[PDB]
């Protein structure tokens, strides 16, 4: 996280980190959506240009955490994972459409003080929060700059209109992503970073007072560059797909 | 399918409690 | 005010990150 500050204890229950087991690694962001199921961006995982395909016996997430470095006994919980699944038609050749995908652990986690499961959008939600200007928040423990973090870091950041976004950039964006962050003439600063993938976009609902993921950190052209976006997984548009996928396994 | 008990933290909405921005975020959805 | 994506469900270098 670019231009944050440090998470209140409790303040993002939801956080999940991906570790790479052995060499150990700090990886990626996720997020908790059930007692079993992880959402995270499908890049985290399978990068064919790097030559990254990792598969359920290379990973671990870590779950309650907020140090980083930290092993945080009794306080965090440690799971391995049962399998994973990443979009069947996610791109990563051409802009990183469908930047998602999801975990399954190998034992149900206990919900806790520190581990809480954040909800995910409806219609109504949806069309009420995505506006542009409306807030998020986002949090992880990536890089600061273009150093690293003791604590997990949080940032708000706008929702950009989406002409905005397309002129930013010389991606072809798709109706999978939106994107976040301060225009050049607002003042305040902040981005996603090197890290922060796959962590979430949350908004917090004034009609029930839930917490709700929004979004998927997914790319970005550096951090916290003016004019330049950090771009989103749309979450809510590919709803349909985490149903089915949790339905049938 | 969705859990009954989501997006409600332990240490905050169970308790009435505010964290230190989430302000910042019911304000740009009114102002 | 505007949407900043659609709401409906999906039918069917890039970035430093
Ligand atoms: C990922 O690695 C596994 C090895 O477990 C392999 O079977 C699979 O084909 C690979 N997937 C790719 C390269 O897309």
């Amino acid at each position: 996280i670019v231009e944050g500050s440090d998470a209140e204890i409790g303040m993002s229950p939801w956080q999940v980190m991906l570790f790479r087991k052995s060499p150990q690694e700090l990886l990626c962001g996720a997020s908790l959506i059930s007692d079993r199921w992880v959402l995270t961006a499908a890049h985290c995982l399978l990068y064919p240009p790097w030559d990254k395909n990792f598969t359920e016996n290379d990973l671990l997430v870590r779950i309650g955490k907020h140090s980083r470095t930290r092993y945080e006994r009794n306080i965090e919980k440690i799971s391995m994972l049962e399998k994973i699944y990443i979009h069947p038609r996610y791109n990563w050749r051409e802009n990183l459409d469908r930047d998602i995908a999801l975990m399954k652990l190998k034992k149900p986690v206990a919900f806790s003080d520190y581990i809480h499961p954040v909800c995910l959008p409806d219609r109504e939600t949806a069309a009420s929060l995505l506006q542009a200007g409306y807030k998020g928040r986002v949090t992880g423990w990536g890089n600061l700059k273009e150093g690293q973090p003791s604590v997990l870091q949080v940032v708000n950041l706008p929702i950009v209109e989406r002409p905005v976004c397309k002129d930013s950039t010389r991606i072809r964006i798709t109706d999978n992503m939106f994107c976040a962050g301060y225009k050049p003439d607002e003042g305040k600063r902040g981005d996603a970073c090197e890290g922060d993938s796959g962590g979430p976009f949350v908004m917090k609902s004034p009609f029930n007072n839930r917490w709700y993921q929004m979004g998927i950190v997914s790319w970005g052209e550096g951090c916290d560059r003016d004019g330049k976006y950090g771009f989103y997984t749309h979450v809510f548009r590919l709803k349909k797909w985490i149903q089915k996928v949790i339905d049938q396994f | 399918s969705g859990e009954a008990d989501c997006g409600l933290r332990p240490l905050f909405e169970k308790k009435s409690l505010e964290d230190k921005t989430e302000r910042e975020l019911l304000e740009s959805y009114i102002d | 005010g505007e949407p900043g994506a659609p709401i409906d469900y999906d039918e069917y270098i890039p970035g430093i990150r």
